[PDB]
Order: structure tokens, then C-alpha cells, then sequence
């Protein structure tokens, strides 16, 4: 421990003549204002040390502040009594309840999954939406990235998805600099569903420090890991407003004066992004399944930003929300072009959903693509819809857009209902118009 | 106060001042530097040399000039008497400073009091009894600052709770005189009508509440398309001289809220001067007879010709003032001119500090301040026995270069905002009325706004969605007409284009310099949209009867001129004449139908 | 067939009208604005890289100063 | 005076063995060749100091150079004898006259006007132009720029403005102006000289001329000298003060040059990050002072690079000054008289000089209506150029002929011909008379019944 410091650059603090320092360790500091806060040591060099403040370095005197270092890394108090309650960005109870009894204490960083002990989930979890469970198959244990825009109702769609979803499935949420209105709406939805008692999260708001929220996501991640490795139940991890998390990590790397990449991101970020995707996956011998489904906002409604690019390149598949369909007035705006699921492979076919699943999916992709090209042609050329193929393609595209694309947020439909609705919707196009459909699929539904 | 905690000036380049030999100064702490004892805020610290950010002009200062650290953070005075008073970047009165210095110019190292200690006000103990236990936020008294707003609450200082000991009697007093004394476990503490609050931390409240109460915009596009409620965050990004300052003035004028806090940042002096000249000439005609716009608002000035840090400082001061107004149990608003000046100031700050830049020259902490400023305001129950429900709206102008959304300002603003009202340079360059993009401006608070407009049993959502659909279909019709021609369309599309033109000329466009269109009431716009929808439905029904759009437009000239004449109208009286005129329009449609047959 | 040949010819002319000052100019403006945005972004990134290289050079100069100090 | 100097790199200087140096302090540099160059202090740290050389570090010895430091901030020898005499960018007489006796020594930096001390824009003026009257009004003491393109008649049109200014203004005591050039051309210098001579205001006006042959520091310092001079004229002299500044583009590129020479972290488009405030230094200085006679009316002139109105120079110009008067290359090659772009051009206060009691009640509404007819005429021109002459509506052709007539007649008057505001309103009423009765939706019934003969 050292009450003597050398210098302070922003939220980052640096002390001299420090001994037995631990890199990436939990440290408790008492400031001049009488306020006590928690922080993490960034680095240690020679006889000097460098630690960072998660709650901010503002309002602290160098002489009157005392830093007590544990000498060991950050250890979170994972417990099974956290169900239905709430915690803050630092972990403190925000539910106006007392401190619960801890079952165990371990690192918030989580643990690396063994190469031979991993398990590839084929499980099929119904999304409830006609455009979700069908297009990009929702699977417990898989990883589906979510990129949204500014002013986009991603919170409403995610909430409607968690609400029409539900051995039940426990949900763990992780907030990084989440907005006050976002927290209010999420609370309203979670309370409206009645599943709030079966859920728990660590809340770090916008009014609160967002820099201590990076550990909050890690805390919720250790919570999901402890839920999967002990409780043996279906688990879903979610990181909210991950864009603020990337901006904060970028701020931390920028304060370090290290080699900056695009959008101020760190150079070793290649591993860092993995930590956001390492909150998912199952193990051999565990009945439970942990699946992380983070959501972030692509800058200036551009997926070309480092954030959406890394989120898409790392995780398998991504769920996209178009600004046009959201400005159209229709229900949930999933773009069949950009949206995809790598878990839609093992979850299709007989024994999982239906034998007409994959075929109708590929046919849907072809119909959407042909309809899009037909839209470009209808825009460039006249209203005659470019001969025959483009006319049926554009008509079927618009029809599928006004029906199949919008299933509603408050409505929960099965996969069979969406398959039948698609069966009624594909009747406009000829049976020989589908090049993605085989002989068995063409003779599948003649009803 | 003869404490003499002092570091020495080391390196001085421009606005940034690094001072060494001071380990006593804290981060974001107030310090008097230079030989002129200028106010300043220390930023970083490196070894024995702490980097300090000056909020004033550093010109003329020399090496060896002492810097005294107060050790405490930025603070401003909260209470009565600040209203209708112009405070500078140092939060000092502009009129009093100009009178004291006896010069129209700005001096350096000047110290002046926020409020006037020689100012007297009639304060009365509001229903509170002596000996009763009190805490922070409770109203210890009430004073009338203006002729409209009465009983400005004197709040008990923060971090104070206990029992009322010696509470002095009601009467005439000043801001520097203690009106009460409270006994607690911390022994004795003197309480006054004026309470000091830190500018770094906004004035706290009880608990956050959902805002279902719509705030009146007065403009059709601001109330309908991209809605803003009381406590809602509505962005007003615009180009340079696109009427951004004009839209801000219009917003602070026709506002239906109680008070207004307007802090100019890097704006023109002629704007604030014109504001000062036209503030007093304009008087309220509502309740509280004889009351101007100047007395119902407060103005903070950080000039473009002033220091760079003065903008962010006046912004934070305006935020603390708006938070204090929200803690006062009244609906208020913050009008910020050119937040981009404060952002660029942050860019020159982080840039001169040696920190690495990312996009548009700014630092990586921009999003934190933007999101904090956006989530800071809102509608919430305040602290104190009074248990009032307070509201604070945030209105911030962004001035991106060339009006591009790719600018850091536009993105950072759009990210934390639940509502955004965009400004276009297309109709502004043509000297047409207020320009807003129907393909851009949107609001996420529009739903609860529809729920709130249903209280008046108006149709906000229906008329807005119908008009937006008509606008989009007419825009596509514009793309098709520009593609092929106007002879390639049908009667319905042509009706959609004509209706689009009618909605463009007779609805969205309203002259602010006019004696009528300058302010549009809720009932006026609702009746206008309803009559427009009625004429549209009647025309659509008439077109379905087998009549051409042009042939229908032949005898409809009267209804057209009548629909275009609904902009002038009159005062609150005569709404019945308008609704009745609409009835006469439907009747006219029936007459036309009779004429057709034959 | 002559009449239609006129009408269709008009259609072709209309396309020529759209491919002249409309499509061509729109593509030109799009390409120019995209070029400016991309070149500016590359300029910003190049500025970050220049500052990074300058930081390495200054740190190296501090290393050299340390070596000289050790020598002294 | 310290004769000790340490390093020299590029166009800068560093000295040691000194203390208590002032920010932007005047410093005299005596070189080894006997050359005396003026310079300003950049930064000061401990026993070390850094300053910038105006004349450049070219041809200067390290240990053989001596320097005398005044220690005082930027100082200029302002006086009342500047009227009629010409001064250079370096302050030295270019008129080959004797030593000018300074009435007062003041900082060229300029002092920001206090908000409460700031008086609102009022009255009006006649620039002799219909566009400087009708479309966008020009208040007396206000600040409006002129955005032109390279090769265009910026100097000639501005010359028309400065020549017709004091002549036409009285129709709303001769008007006194101030001419300022920063890193300008010899050809433009001769043109401006012949213009100021032709106006005969050369006796009643002062000129600060910094040639392009001169250094960039002098060009950047010319604006400051003009600021202090115009300030001394609009306050101390208590006379009507016109401020004419030219070649803002050169000062901008030179600003980028100084910003890069220090290898500082640049903002957008390679300019400085303080550019908003740097321009605001001399931009917000314009206005009226309550109780003090005279005023400073800023009429700056800038040149957009590659004739691009979307350029960062013009964007920052609009972001600093309030409103601007655009000169388009579209109308400059049309051959008609001076090319004002109706869309981009706008006035700071166009509502201050309108209405009854100022000029007339027929001004503003006619401006909005004429602007509407012109814009509608432009859109209709595009539509007519697209589909065809038989494919456009009646309003399209009417507004087309109206805009064409507005461009050929109203927009074209003359440079040495100063059209009175009344003539502008009459010609405008006659141009609007060309349009139909239902044509103007921005006009009131009374004005419509009154204007039609």
C-alpha cells in the first residue's frame, strides 16, 4: 500500500516507491473527500507503479488519498442468492436490499474453456417472432451479434425477445454506461413480463461512472459462468450498450498513449473482443448452457466502423436492424441480407424443426435478393417492374416485407405458424420459380 | 484566507498553464493563479508539476507568478436573485462588472460576487415550524424574485440533516444574511437563504420519474414529427447560420415551461445583445400580469471572443443551474448555443495537453460528457418535505461542418438522445420558413407523446403517420416524376403530390416574423391537420367516384384558398369559425359532387 | 408502329435526360464526397500515426538522455 | 537584453538564460548580419524560452545573435494620424512618409466586447446594390462576409462596394473605411490602390498592406493592426468605421503553415484546432457600443478553394461570422453584372432594418416572396432542363422567366453605378409584377394591392 503518489494523468494514477505491486489487481482507495472507491492496477514498472480508477480520479488530493492494494487480482463474490435482486456498477445492491451471503468468491475475468471439454450446441430455442426463429435460428448456447443505430429501438426489440421467449431460462444482463431511459424501459418491460424475479443484473448508468461498468460486464460474465458451471441451467448473457464499452476501452488505451487503431481502439484488442465473446459456450458434462448475446450501436449507422466489424468477424453471424424498415412504421426491422445465423445449420431439418426449414430459408434469401435487385431495377427503370421475374420478385419482396418481416413485438408465434404463413406467402411465386428448393421441398406443402 | 497554499508557474503556452511545487492541489479543483489572481481549474498532475487548465486569458502573465490552490471543486451559488441576471464565465454579473471596471472591454484577473450582497428581498418561512427535523432539500423559506414567479425556495445546504434550532423571523433580508440555524450531531451550523452547490455535481433529487407530460413546442414540426416532452432530450443540430440561433431563440421564447436557463457557448455577441434588447420589450400575457421574458429566465455568457474553457465552464454552470431549477419543483429548460464550440475547445485542450486525438481532434472522453449531459436532465421528484415534481429539459445545438452527420458532433449527439430535431439548409437558403427533414428528424418519445396528446383527445400518431406516409409516397412520386415525368403518374399519386405541396406551403412553413404564424397553438395545428385529413379523405373518395384529380381541383379552388388561409386566423377566440369552415369545406365537396351529376 | 416508335424514342430521350445532368452529376458528387471523407479519415489516421511515431522518437530521445546521464 | 541563443530549427527560435517571459511578448532580434527582425514569444519554461521569428531563421548565427526582449505584450503605435497615410503589414511606412507620431500605444490583440456593453444591431445602410439591400439587408455596424472564387471579380465587386458605400449610405458626413490586405497579390494591390484612389477616400481612409512577397507572420499580424485601428476609430475617434479585410484565404493557409511548422496536432482539413476562436478573435469584435459614438462594420472578403462553397474555409467562415454574401462562379461566367448567389447569400440581421419607421413595410415580405420565386424558378429550371419545355407546369415557365428576368435586370446594375434602396424596391415590385396574382404566397394582401399598378 502507498499513500504517496507521483503523478496523475486523467483517470489514470501513477505512484512512485511502491513495493509488492500486482498488475491487474483489485485496489481500494480512500480519497480526500472521505469517499472510498475501487480501482484496478494497469501496470507496474521497477520501483514505480501505475493503477487506474474505475469510478474516476476527480476530487482527490494526492496527499490525503490512501491506496490499499490487496496484492492479488480482482475477485468477485458469486452467489446463488442474487436471483431477483439488483446490484450497481461496483456490485453494491441498488435494490435497496442488504448484502447477500456469498456462496463463493472468484475472478470476474472468467475462465478459459478447455479445448476437449467444449460442446457444440444443436439446441433449438424458439424466438417467438416469425422473422427471427425462422430467418436466423435462435439457439441456446450459440452466439449471435447485435448491431444497431442511434435512435433505433434495439432495447425494445431485445426486451420483446426476452419476454416472448420464456426448465425455464435464466437471464443475466450486463450494463456498460447504459442510459437512464434505457434502464427505465428495460425495468418496465422486465416488470411487465413478470420474469424479473428470475433475472439479475449489475447496473452502471450514464449518470453513474461508465468506466467502472467495464468490470460490471465482467462481473455479469462471471455470474453467467458460475450459473453454467454450478446451477446447471439454460443461461443467456447480454452486454448492453457495448459501444460505450468500446469507447471507454479506447479511452483507457488512449490514456496509455499506446499504439491506437481505428476509432481509437487498442492494439491488443484482438484478444479483448474475444473476452466479450468468451461469455458463451457449454462444457462436457454440464446440463446447463451459457450463451452471450451482446448488443452494441454501430457509429453513424455504419457497420464499417471497427466495432461492428470486429463484432461480426469474431462471433458467428449477426442480427441487423435496418433504419429504413424502422422508419417505415412496420414492426421489427431485420434485414435478411445482412442478418445471418451459423447456428441455423444443425437446428434445421427433421428432428429439430422441420424438413422444409432450410429450404424455405434459402428460398427466402433468394426471394429477398431477387426482390432487392428488382427494387433497384424498379428505381432505375420505370414502374413496369422489369419484365416478369422482377415483377414477381418485387411483389413477393414487398409482400414478405409487410407480412413475414413484421411479426410484432407483443406477439409470440411458433416456428410452425411462421412456416405456414410463409407457405401462404410463397404461393404468389411459381413452384419452378424457386431455384433453392429441391424435388422433395417442392412436393412438401401442396396443401 | 491567508492559508497560502501555493505552487509556482512553470510552463505557460497559450491557455494551458503547468504549475509545479504544488502537491496540495487536487484534480478539478479551483485555484487562483497568476499575478492577477485569475480563477482556474487544475487538470492533471505529473510528478511535482501539476498541469492546470486556465478558464481565462493567459496573455500578459509571466513566469514566477504564484498560483494558490483552494483544494475544493468548482462551485456556484444557488438560490433567489440569480434570475434575470447575466453571469460571465467566472459567474460574475456582466452589468456590475462593466459598471465597476467602467469599461466596455473585458479585464483580466477580475473578481466579483455572483449575486448582490446589498440586494434585499422579502423572505417568508413557508409553513415550516421551528424545532421540526429538517434535511437537505427542504424549503427553509420563500422569496419573490420576479413579478410572475413568486416564492423562490431557499434550500437547506447539502450534507446537512438534523433539527431546526434558531430559525430567524420572516422579513426583508439579503443573500449574505443567515436566515436560520440548525442543530445536529455536527453541533451548530448557520443556514442562509442562499446555498452554495458544486458545479461538478448537479443538484440532486429524490427519485427519477417517467415523463408523461408533453411540453408545448409551439411549432408544428417540433410537436408532431420529432416530439419533445418536458424533461426529454431533443437535439437541434444545424448548419452555420442555418437559423440554429434563431430556432434556439424561438424555442426559449414560445416555451411553455416555467423558467429557462440559456448558456451561450462560443456564440456571437450580437445575438446575446439582441437578446438583451428584445428580452424586456416582450412581456407575458398569461397569469402573473405584467411580466417580461427577461425576468422569467437566466442568461450565462461564454463568448466566442472569450476564453475557450469559458464555454465548458458556463455549460457546466448552466447545467448546475438547470439542475437547481429542476430541484426547485418547476419545469425548466437549458438552451445551449453551439455545443460544438465546447467540443472543439475540448479538442484544443486534449491536443495542447499532449493526449492522443481520435476523430475530429477531440479526446475519447467526449461521449462521457455528452451522455452525462443528456441523462442529467429529466423529470423527477425533488428532495425535501415539499415533495414537488420537478422537470428539466435539455436543448443543445450542434454545429457540424457543412451539416454532415459524419461529424463527431452529430454522431455523439444522436447516440445519447431520445429525440432529435434536424435542421436543413435547403429551404433555409431559399429564405423559406423553418426547415426540417421529414426523412431525417425522428423522436423515440413520440409514443408517450401520443399517449399524452390523447389526454386532449387529439390524434397525434394518426395524423403524423398519415402525413408522414403521404410525405414518403409523395417523395417517391417525386423520384418517379423526376425520373420519367408528370404524365407517367395516376390521379391518386398526383393527389398525393398536390397534398404534399399543400402540406408544405400551408402547414410546415410558418412565418416567425408574422403576427399570426409566429406561434401556433395545439388546437390550431390539430384542427388544421384534421381539416387537411378531411379534405384529403374527401378528395380521395371523390377520385374513387370516377372523377379526375384535375377536374376535382377545378371547383375546389375555394376550399384550397380556405385551407391556405388557415395560417392567419386569430386569437384563442374563433376556433369554432375554423372547424365550421372545415364543415363548410366538406359541404362544398358535397356541392361539387352534386355539380358533377351533372 | 411509327407512333409507338416516336413514343418509345421519347422514352429513350428521357433516359438520356436522366443519364446526362442527373445520374452522372449524382455519381460525381457521391464519388467526390466519398473521396473527401475517405482522404480526410486517412489524414486523421495518418495524424494519429505521426503522433505515435513522434511519441516513440521522444521516448527514444529520453532513453538517449538517460544513457548520456548514465555516462556522466 | 539577452545575447545568448541556443537552438534554431526551421522558422523558429529558442533562447536561454532568461526568466519571466511574457506570452505573445514583443521581442527584437538582432542577427549576426546586422539584420533587425521583429518577433513574438511562443512559450516560456523555467530558464528556457521559445519564440517565433517573423522574418524567418534564415541566415542567422546561433551564438553570434543578440536579442533585446521588451517583455511587454504585443504592442502597436496607434494614432489619429493614420488617416490618409498608408502603412505596411509590418507597420513600417510604405507611403515613403516621415515618422508617424503615436497618440497611444495599445495591444493589437484586441479586446472582446462585454455582452451587457454590446448594443443590438440597428438602422440600415445603402450599399448601392439591390442584393445588398433587398435579398439580404446590411445593418450599420454589423458583420457580413463576402465569399468568392479564385479568378472571379472579388476585388472588383468589393471595390464597387467600397466605392459606392459612403455615397449611397447617406440616402438611408462621408463614410470612412479601412483597407486591409494580408499576403495579397501585386496585381490586386494595384487594383485596390487605383480603386481607393478613384474613390478619393484614400485621404479619409487608411491602408494596411501586406504583400505576398512579405512573410506570413506579417499577413497574420495585419488583421490585428486593422482590428486595433478600426477599434480606435469606432471608439476613440467616435466616427463611422467601415472595416474592409481581404485575402482571408492567404491568412488561413499561412495559419495552417504556422500550425504545421510547430508540428502541432491539426484539426479538420489541416487547419488549426483553435480556428473557430482564432477567427472569432477579429470576428466577434464587430458591433455597436451603447453610449459610445461610432461603430465597427465588418465587411470581410474570402476566397473558397477550387470554387468550392462546401470547403472548410467557407464552412468555418459561416461558423465564425454570422451570415455571408456569396459570389458564385455559376453567374460570373454568365456575363451579367456581379454574380451574387441568392441561395447561399444571407444576412445577419435582415429583420432589424425592415418594417415601418426604418425604411418601409414593403421590404421584407417582398424579399421573402422574391426569394421564393427565384428558388422556385431554379427548381423549375432543373425540371425544365430534365423532362422538357412542354413537360413543365405553368408556374414552372412563369418562375423561369421571372428568375431569368431577375438575373438579367435586378441582379445586373453596375459596379460604379450605385442603385438606391428605393430603386431596388421599385425594380423589385416591377419584377414581381411580372408574376401572376396567385404567384406570390409569401406576400400580404395589402402589399399585393399596393404594388400592382
Amino acid at each position: 500500500n502507498y499513500n504517496t503518489v507521483s503523478g496523475v494523468n486523467g483517470p489514470l494514477v501513477i505512484l512512485e516507491k511502491v513495493k509488492f505491486p500486482r498488475y491487474n489487481e483489485i485496489v481500494n482507495l480512500t480519497l480526500p473527500d472521505g469517499t472510498v472507491r475501487q480501482g484496478q492496477v494497469l501496470e507496474i514498472r521497477g520501483d514505480r507503479a501505475i493503477v487506474q480508477v474505475f469510478e474516476g480520479t476527480s476530487g482527490i488530493d494526492v496527499k490525503k488519498t490512501t491506496v490499499e492494494f490487496t496484492g492479488e487480482s480482482l475477485r468477485i463474490p458469486v452467489s446463488e442468492d442474487m436471483l431477483g435482486r439488483i446490484f450497481d456498477g461496483s456490485g453494491r445492491p441498488i435494490d435497496n436490499g442488504p448484502k447477500v451471503f456469498a456462496e463463493d468468491y472468484l475472478d470476474i475475468n472468467g475462465s478459459p474453456i478447455n479445448p476437449y471439454a467444449r460442446i457444440y450446441p444443436e439446441e433449438m430455442i424458439s424466438t417467438g417472432v416469425s422473422a427471427i426463429d425462422t430467418m436466423n435460428s435462435i439457439a441456446r448456447g450459440q452466439k449471435i451479434p447485435i448491431f444497431s443505430a442511434s435512435g433505433l429501438p434495439h432495447n425494445e426489440i431485445a426486451a420483446q425477445i426476452c419476454r416472448q421467449a420464456g426448465e425455464n431460462f435464466s437471464i443475466v444482463f450486463a450494463a456498460m454506461g447504459v442510459n437512464l431511459e434505457t434502464a427505465r424501459f428495460f425495468k418496465q418491460d422486465f416488470e411487465e413480463n413478470g420474469s424479473l424475479e428470475r433475472t439479475s443484473l449489475f447496473l452502471n448508468l450514464a449518470n453513474d461512472p461508465t468506466i467502472e461498468r467495464i468490470i460490471t460486464p465482467r462481473l455479469a460474465l462471471t455470474t453467467a459462468e458460475y450459473l453454467a458451471y454450478q446451477t446447471e441451467r439454460h443461461v443467456l448473457t447480454i452486454l448492453t450498450d457495448m459501444s460505450s464499452y468500446a469507447d471507454a476501452l479506447r479511452e483507457v488505451s488512449a490514456a496509455r498513449e499506446e499504439v491506437p487503431g481505428r476509432r481509437g481502439y487498442p492494439g491488443y484488442m484482438y484478444t479483448d473482443l474475444s473476452t466479450i465473446y468468451e461469455r458463451a459456450g457449454r462444457v462436457e458434462g454440464r446440463n446447463g448452457s451459457i450463451t452471450q448475446i451482446p448488443i452494441l450501436t454501430m457509429p453513424n449507422d455504419d457497420i464499417t466502423h471497427p466495432i461492428p466489424d470486429l463484432t461480426g468477424y469474431i462471433t458467428e453471424g449477426q442480427i441487423f436492424v435496418d433504419r429504413q424498415l424502422h422508419n417505415k412504421g412496420i414492426y421489427p426491422p431485420i434485414n435478411v441480407l445482412p442478418s445471418l445465423s451459423r447456428l441455423m445449420k444443425s437446428a434445421i431439418g427433421e428432428g429439430m424443426t422441420r424438413k422444409d426449414h432450410g429450404d424455405v430459408s434459402n428460398q427466402l434469401y433468394a426471394k429477398y435478393a431477387i426482390g432487392k435487385d428488382a427494387a433497384a431495377m424498379k428505381a432505375v427503370v420505370g414502374e413496369e417492374a422489369l419484365s416478369i421475374e422482377d415483377k414477381l420478385s418485387l411483389e413477393f419482396l414487398e409482400k414478405f416485407e409487410k407480412t413475414f418481416i413484421t411479426q410484432g413485438a407483443y406477439e409470440d408465434r411458433t416456428v410452425f405458424e411462421s412456416l405456414d404463413q410463409a407457405w401462404s406467402l410463397l404461393r404468389i411465386y411459381p413452384k419452378e420459380m424457386l431455384n433453392r428448393i429441391s424435388p422433395k421441398i417442392l412436393d412438401e406443402f401442396y396443401d | 484566507h491567508a492559508e497560502s497554499e501555493y505552487g509556482a508557474i512553470y510552463s505557460v503556452s497559450g491557455p494551458v498553464v503547468i504549475a509545479e511545487n504544488m502537491i496540495g492541489c487536487a484534480m478539478y479543483e479551483l485555484v487562483k493563479v497568476g499575478h492577477d489572481n485569475l480563477v482556474g481549474e487544475v487538470i492533471r498532475i505529473d510528478g511535482d508539476k501539476a498541469t492546470i487548465q486556465v478558464y481565462e486569458e493567459t496573455a500578459g502573465l509571466t513566469v514566477g507568478d504564484p498560483v494558490l490552490r483552494t483544494g475544493k471543486p468548482l462551485s456556484v451559488e444557488l438560490g433567489p436573485g440569480l434570475m434575470e441576471t447575466i453571469y460571465d464565465g467566472i459567474q460574475r454579473p456582466l452589468k456590475a462588472i462593466k459598471e465597476e471596471s467602467q469599461s466596455i472591454y473585458i479585464p483580466r484577473g477580475i473578481d466579483t460576487p455572483a449575486l448582490d450582497r446589498t440586494i434585499k428581498w422579502q423572505f417568508t418561512p413557508g409553513k415550516f415550524q421551528v424545532g421540526d427535523h429538517i434535511s437537505g432539500g427542504d424549503i427553509y423559506g420563500s422569496v419573490f424574485e420576479n413579478s410572475l414567479i413568486s416564492s423562490h425556495k431557499i434550500l437547506l445546504p447539502p450534507r446537512s440533516r438534523g433539527t431546526i434550532t434558531w430559525i430567524a423571523p420572516a422579513g426583508e433580508y439579503t443573500l449574505d444574511e443567515k436566515i436560520l440555524e440548525v442543530e445536529f450531531d455536527g453541533k451548530k451550523s448557520d443556514f442562509t437563504l442562499y446555498h452554495t452547490w458544486p458545479v461538478r455535481v448537479p443538484r440532486p433529487v429524490t427519485e427519477k420519474l417517467s415523463a408523461d407530460y408533453p411540453l408545448l413546442t409551439g411549432q408544428r414540426v417540433l410537436d408532431a414529427l420529432f416530439p419533445c416532452v418536458q424533461g426529454g432530450t431533443t437535439c437541434i443540430p444545424g448548419a452555420f447560420g442555418c437559423g440554429k440561433t434563431v430556432i434556439s431563440q424561438s424555442l426559449s421564447k414560445y416555451s411553455n415551461s416555467d423558467a429557462i436557463i440559456y448558456v451561450g457557448c462560443g456564440e456571437r455577441g450580437n445575438e446575446m445583445a439582441e437578446v438583451l434588447m428584445e428580452f424586456p420589450e416582450l412581456y407575458t400575457e398569461m397569469s402573473g400580469t405584467k411580466e417580461p421574458i427577461m425576468k422569467r429566465t437566466t442568461l450565462v455568457a461564454n463568448t466566442s471572443n472569450m476564453p475557450v474553457a469559458a464555454r465548458e465552464a458556463s455549460i457546466y454552470t448552466g447545467i448546475t443551474l438547470a439542475e437547481y431549477f429542476r430541484d426547485q419543483g418547476k419545469n425548466v429548460s437549458m438552451i445551449a448555443d453551439s455545443s460544438s464550440r465546447w467540443a472543439e475547445a475540448l479538442r484544443e485542450i486534449s491536443g495542447r495537453l499532449g493526449e492522443m486525438p481520435a476523430d475530429q481532434g477531440f479526446p475519447a472522453y467526449l461521449g462521457a460528457k455528452l451522455a452525462s449531459f443528456y441523462e442529467r436532465a429529466g423529470k423527477a421528484v425533488a428532495l425535501g418535505s415539499p415533495d414537488r415534481t420537478g422537470s428539466v429539459s435539455i436543448v443543445a445545438a450542434v454545429s457540424p461542418a457543412g451539416g454532415d452527420f459524419s461529424d463527431p458532433v452529430t454522431t455523439a449527439t444522436l447516440g445519447i438522445t431520445q429525440v432529435f430535431w434536424g435542421l436543413d439548409k435547403k429551404l433555409a437558403q431559399r429564405k423559406h420558413f423553418p426547415s426540417i427533414n421529414t426523412s431525417v428528424s425522428y423522436s423515440k418519445y413520440t409514443n408517450v407523446l401520443n399517449k399524452f396528446y390523447d389526454s386532449n383527445y387529439p390524434e397525434f400518431p394518426v395524423l403524423r403517420d398519415r402525413m408522414k406516409e403521404i410525405l414518403s409516397n409523395a417523395e417517391e412520386l417525386e423520384q418517379v416524376v423526376q425520373l420519367v415525368g408528370k404524365s407517367a403518374l395516376s390521379d391518386s399519386d398526383k393527389i398525393t403530390l398536390d397534398v404534399a405541396t399543400l402540406i408544405k406551403e400551408d402547414f410546415l412553413q410558418q412565418n416567425g416574423y408574422s403576427t399570426y404564424d409566429a406561434f401556433c397553438p395545439i388546437w390550431k395545428t390539430f384542427d388544421m391537420m384534421r381539416a387537411f385529413i378531411s379534405y384529403h379523405d374527401e378528395a380521395q373518395k371523390a377520385v374513387a367516384n370516377g372523377a379526375n384529380w384535375s377536374k376535382l381541383a377545378d371547383s375546389t379552388g375555394d376550399v384550397k384558398h380556405a385551407v391556405s388561409s388557415s395560417k392567419f386566423f386569430e386569437p384563442s377566440r374563433g376556433e369554432k369559425e375554423v372547424h365550421g369552415e372545415f364543415e363548410k369545406l366538406l359541404s362544398t365537396m358535397q356541392e361539387r359532387f352534386a355539380e358533377s351529376t351533372d | 408502329a411509327f407512333i409507338i416508335l416516336d413514343e418509345v424514342i421519347k422514352v429513350t430521350n428521357r433516359r438520356v435526360n436522366a443519364i446526362e445532368h442527373v445520374i452522372i452529376p449524382r455519381t460525381e458528387n457521391t464519388i467526390a464526397y466519398i473521396n473527401s471523407e475517405l482522404d480526410e479519415l486517412d489524414r486523421e489516421e495518418f495524424y494519429r500515426l505521426k503522433k505515435v511515431q513522434e511519441k516513440k522518437q521522444n521516448e527514444t530521445a529520453k532513453l538517449d538522455a538517460e544513457m548520456k546521464l548514465k555516462r556522466d
